[PDB]
RNA sequence: CCCAUAGUAGGCCUAAAAGCAGCCACCAAUUAAGAAAGCGUUCAAGCUCAACACCCACUACCUAAAAAAUCCCAAACAUAUAA
RNA sequence: CUCGAUGUUGGAUCAGGACAUCCCGAUGGUGCAGCCGCUAUUAAAGGUUCGUUUGUUCAACGAUUAAAGUCCUACGUGAUCU
């Protein structure tokens, strides 16, 4: 009974997507790597 | 597609959506709750 | 009863009580003041 | 419009707190970089694809050594989100002609000039 | 289906002068 | 505590009050500086609905909750204990604190459904006829949100909605 | 006072309040006296006599209520609160009135 | 003592390293004596060959 | 809103182009089906209704 | 013995000769003939004008972007004038009369055929802009009753504020950014192009810093 | 929660305006109570609030719902050391 | 999406479903005396007429009925019919 009008991931009405716990951790893990890259480019 | 300004809250890109979740405000947490101290 | 999204007491005799999982307004003085949470 | 990004120079100014966290010495900067690509160039603009080729980072997870000079760092700043930058460490100094064939790059960034494949007797 | 109006602005099709 | 006794002798009603034995707090609390009984014994965030030994100290003989002023609990822990007592009653962990019944009233037989961590009163919850899509699923709450800060010995946090 | 005024003092004949003001366990009895001695409560039945007896004998406070039916209500406020005595006093009024009528 | 006062897993006390070092030597000597006297039958091995 | 009348191929068989307007206080009924669009019919049906009720108020 | 406190005196506050809100017209005195583009950026981002009190002490703060047409002005003018006390209160407009032309095509027309004719005029309002400012011989509680009523009828999120509440609101936000324990912030990541995040962000996000999304303002973002 | 007397129905206007249709003043009796904040009366009565007394009510002052047409929709789980 | 064809009104036939309930059931409020009504909550098991004119869907009108419900179903259904 619950259907997304049109295609799911495109359009004015989209199927909502939610950030999981591991999705945040993966982004934070890559953020830490790039933060250390900023330090080594400063000298 | 939709324009930059819309009447409804436009669905964010997933890359942007993960950025918003990561950068949320985290209030400081005291080691001991103030109501438990004299 | 009248379904309402915001419950307000219409006089001093109205009292808020939570019954059957939703809030109600009851008034013995003025029964027309009775409201039901929607 | 999506264009190239101008990173402010304030980003690349290390604070004293950063030095303690990463252990670097501002008065004795590391001579060489250890650049490893950890992200794909796909779904990235073409100018990032070209710079990766210029730096010899076509294959991911393959360490590459580059000089710590402003011109090389300028290219790194463009693709800093696709790479891991580590300083090259020389516990026994630069390799010599005698020990050229006995070198190994450890995961700690140290280039050891002797590699015996034997446990330590200590 | 209704018959619509017409644009009253003409010209302005010049190319860039380089 | 204090009790009230009503006696009728010679068609005369006499109401009297007497003082019974009053329990005292155990000596030398580990945290004397605590402002409420829960944190004076380092029990904050360290009890659940099934810890009836702790919960029975803050309830009336018929199962009702005691006032916060009398017990001296803080507002935060008073609500935690109040919800834990409700879940204990619904789980059948307090058989000796049943509601008072007037004379001549015998409850009828009712189906026995074992339950625990019951947040809401069973008689006031509607069935989930339409679960909904995966992105808007109607969940079944388990436990109470006031116990979210309890010390969790597992890496996975408490799932308050099933 | 307001709650007691609604019920009234029709089935009550005489209310006697005995307490020792110099004691430390007569505050509840005095509070009961204030509620009963209110103009609203006394106006419900002018045939009901409210008597306040003050003694220095050291005896515990006592409240004696006499109804028209002849039954007596005695509430000892030494270890009772004013609210509890009022509720017991109101309950007897609601019952003695029904028996008489 | 409440349900959350102590961790659910039972406490584990590791042996004293000074005492356990002596215990390890006894076990190694016991197994070594088996090889000297040939107190073993068929032997199976796990070898790393061709990746 | 209701389907029009006339020799007009398939458009009427599915499209409710005709508009009927009834003024409850006066009981006047105005119908218009000249135009293919209901909105075009609705506006003219209003205009006839306005004109007819303009006379009624004059008569009133 | 109940402890009393001194009350403030308003005897030094003067009241203008026209305390009530002036009438606002649908269209300017001279109608505009040059049709203007949509220009959605006029309601996007923080407001750089009418963000501070001028004469009054109480006002309605706009918490989002939107357009005000003549219907909204009549709602504001009628409610405020009726619910105010002219002898002790006065109200002024902090927004201009509707001036931005809005074009509507004829109903039922297909796409094309030029641009539609001008239909009405609206006033663009950004987040953080005062709409109506009030003041005089009154407290905030007296005027907060109907200002919040008007605020919830606006097309954008709004809230009645005072000189003290608005200062507290701004100082609270500054405190939130100061004690934020999150090592990662939207401003730091966006400006530094960390993770190549600017490929999915907007150039305006360098200055909005994640606090604004379209016409919406999020006070909880730090 | 508890409790409410009085100069006085202030003056003016008004057929009448008595705290509560308008206008002006907004002083004063009592330890304590506004020439009256909300209801009400044709005008008055009448019911509350702001008073005193009693006394640790020792309050939060941040918010809100739902409906479609073949048949809900993985099954389940709040507890054993973050991998 | 379909023009190397997915056959259009309305009717007949058979109806499936939604409830935003026309009738029947259970309730709250009333400017609910009663008899009739108005409004709201709940309820989709059951039922929801025959005719004159018009190709009609409608609408008007006649006589009734506890009531003559609103919609979806490729504007339900033409390898069933007209
Ligand atoms: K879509
Ligand atoms: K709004
Ligand atoms: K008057
Ligand atoms: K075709
Ligand atoms: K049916
Ligand atoms: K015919
Ligand atoms: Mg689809
Ligand atoms: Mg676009
Ligand atoms: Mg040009
Ligand atoms: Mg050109
Ligand atoms: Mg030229
Ligand atoms: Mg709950
Ligand atoms: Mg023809
Ligand atoms: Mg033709
Ligand atoms: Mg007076
Ligand atoms: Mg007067
Ligand atoms: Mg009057
Ligand atoms: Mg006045
Ligand atoms: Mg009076
Ligand atoms: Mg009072
Ligand atoms: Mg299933
Ligand atoms: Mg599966
Ligand atoms: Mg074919
Ligand atoms: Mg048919
Ligand atoms: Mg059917
Ligand atoms: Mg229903
Ligand atoms: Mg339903
Ligand atoms: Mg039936
Ligand atoms: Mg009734
Ligand atoms: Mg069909
Ligand atoms: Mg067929
Ligand atoms: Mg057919
Ligand atoms: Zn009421």
């Amino acid at each position: 009974r619950g259907r997304i009008p049109g295609r799911q991931w495109i359009g004015k009405h989209r199927r909502p997507r939610f950030v999981s716990l591991r999705a945040k951790q993966n982004m934070i893990r890559r953020l830490e790597i790039e933060a250390e890259n900023h330090y080594w480019l400063s000298m | 597609g939709s324009k930059a300004v819309t009447r409804h809250r436009r669905v964010m890109h997933f890359q942007r959506q993960k950025l918003m979740a990561v950068t949320e405000y985290i209030p400081p947490k005291p080691a001991i709750h103030p109501s438990c101290l004299p | 009863f009248k379904n309402k999204t915001v419950l307000k007491k219409r006089c001093k005799d109205c009292y808020l009580v939570k019954r059957r999982g939703r809030w109600y307004v009851y008034c013995k003085t003025h029964p027309r003041h009775k409201q039901r949470q929607m | 419009k999506f264009t190239r990004s101008r990173i402010p120079e304030k980003v690349f100014q290390a604070s004293p707190e950063d030095h303690e966290k990463y252990g670097g010495d501002p008065q004795n900067p590391h001579k060489l970089h250890i650049v490893t690509r950890i992200k794909s160039t796909r779904r990235r603009p073409y100018w990032e694809k070209d710079i990766i080729k210029m730096l010899g980072l076509e294959k991911a997870h393959t360490p590459q050594v580059h000089k710590n000079i402003p011109s090389v760092n300028a290219k790194l700043k463009v693709v800093k989100h696709l790479i891991r930058i580590k300083p090259l460490k020389l516990p026994q100094g630069l390799p010599a002609e005698e020990n050229m064939s006995n070198t190994c790059l450890k995961s700690t960034g140290e280039l050891v000039v002797q590699w015996h494949l034997k446990p330590v007797e200590q | 289906k209704k018959s619509g109006g017409s644009s009253k602005n003409l010209g302005g099709k010049s190319s860039g002068r380089r | 505590f204090r009790e009230v006794v009503e006696t009728q002798e010679g068609k005369t009603t006499i109401i009297e009050g007497r003082i019974t034995a009053t329990p005292k707090e155990s000596p030398n609390p580990p945290n004397p500086s605590g402002q409420c009984p829960i944190c004076r014994w380092n029990l904050k965030h360290k009890y659940n609905y099934d810890d009836v030994l702790l919960l029975s100290q803050f309830i009336r003989p018929h199962g009702g909750m005691l006032p916060r002023k009398i017990t001296g609990l803080c507002q935060e822990e008073h609500r935690k204990i109040e919800e834990c007592v409700k879940m204990a009653h619904r789980a059948g962990l307090l058989p000796n604190h049943r509601p008072r019944l007037p004379e001549g009233v015998v409850p009828k037989s009712k189906p026995q459904l074992n339950r625990y961590l019951t947040r809401w009163a069973p008689g006031s919850v509607k069935p989930i006829y339409k679960k909904g899509p995966r992105w808007n699923r109607v969940r079944m709450p388990v436990g109470s949100p006031l116990l979210r800060d309890n010390v969790c010995y597992s890496r996975t946090p408490w799932k308050l909605y099933h | 006072a307001a709650a007691l005024a609604r019920l009234g003092l029709r089935p009550v004949k005489q209310v006697r309040v005995q307490f020792c003001p110099f004691e430390k366990n007569v505050e509840s009895t005095r509070t009961f006296l204030q509620t009963v001695s209110s103009e609203k409560v006394r106006s419900t039945n002018l045939n009901c006599s409210v008597i306040a007896d003050v003694r220095h004998d050291g005896s515990e406070p006592c409240v004696d209520v006499l109804f028209g039916d002849g039954h007596r209500l005695i509430m000892r406020g030494a270890h009772l609160t004013a609210l509890e005595m009022l509720t017991a006093f109101a309950s007897h009024i609601r019952a003695r009135d029904a028996a008489g009528s | 003592k409440t349900s959350l006062s102590s961790p659910p897993w039972p406490e584990v006390v590791l042996p004293d390293p000074v005492e356990e070092t002596r215990h390890h030597a006894e076990v190694v000597k016991k197994v070594n004596e088996m090889i000297v006297t040939g107190q073993y039958g068929r032997l199976f091995a796990v070898v790393h060959f061709a990746s | 809103t209701f389907r029009a009348k006339g020799a007009a191929a398939q458009h009427v068989n599915k499209t409710d182009s005709a508009v009927r307007l009834v003024h409850i206080p006066t009981g006047l009924v105005v119908e218009c089906q000249q135009e293919r669009s209901q909105i075009k019919n609705k506006e003219i049906a209003f205009r006839v209704l306005r004109a007819r009720l303009y006379q009624q108020i004059i008569e009133k | 013995v109940k402890t009393l406190l001194p009350v403030p005196s308003f005897e030094d506050v003067s009241i203008p000769e026209k305390p009530k809100l002036r009438f606002i017209e649908r269209a300017p005195l001279v109608p505009k003939v040059r049709r203007e583009p949509k220009n959605l950026s006029d309601i996007r981002g923080p407001s750089t004008e009418a963000t501070e009190f001028t004469e009054g002490n109480f006002a309605i703060l706009a918490l989002g972007g939107g357009y005000l047409h003549w219907g909204h002005f009549e709602m504001m003018r009628l409610t405020i004038n009726r619910s105010m006390d002219p002898k002790n209160m006065f109200a002024i407009w902090r927004v201009p009369a509707p001036f931005k032309p809005i074009t509507r095509k004829s109903v039922g027309h297909r796409m094309g055929g030029g641009k539609g004719a001008i239909d009405h005029y609206v006033t663009p309002v950004k987040a953080g802009r005062l709409v109506v400012e009030m003041g005089g011989r009154c407290e905030f509680e007296e005027v907060q009753g109907f200002l919040d009523q008007v605020a919830h009828k606006l097309p954008f999120a709004a809230k009645a504020v005072s000189r003290g509440t608005l200062e507290k609101m701004r100082k609270d936000q500054e405190e939130r950014e100061r004690n934020n324990q999150n090592p990662w912030t939207f401003e730091r990541i966006a400006t530094a192009n960390m993770l190549g995040i600017r490929k999915v962000l907007s150039p305006y996000d360098l200055t909005h810093k994640g606090k604004y999304w379209g016409k919406f303002y999020m006070p909880k973002r730090v």
